[PDB]
């Protein structure tokens, strides 16, 4: 079995209509963004002794 | 010259007084004082917009 996981977060705070201006805007807001991935597996294997 | 304390009543000047209430909001004010006729005006604005 394993188990897979993943995350994604984005967010913004700004000025209502100055933080959208095309090279202007990023003097009105604050951004912030993050991403995370996690993998768990398990494996087995066996084997009979032939002396 | 009525009442004994005075250095500025700031809650008592305001007329009206509906700020945004947040962390993050932002604003900006403009004022005309002249002192010698004694007039004063004051003028803030404040607003915010998030989204996640």
């Amino acid at each position: 079995g394993g188990i897979f996981q993943h995350s994604i977060n984005n967010s913004v705070d700004k000025v209502p209509l100055l933080g959208d201006l095309p090279v202007l805007g990023a003097l009105f807001r604050r951004t912030y963004e993050q991403m995370g991935k996690s993998e768990l597996l398990i494996f087995v294997t066996p084997k009979v002794v032939i002396q | 010259g009525l009442l004994a304390d005075d250095e500025f009543p700031v809650d008592e000047f305001l007329n009206v007084n509906l700020a945004s209430t947040s962390a993050n909001a932002s604003s900006i004010a403009f004022q005309v004082a002249k002192l010698g006729s004694g007039t004063l005006l004051d003028l803030e604005l404040s607003a915010l917009q998030n989204e996640s």
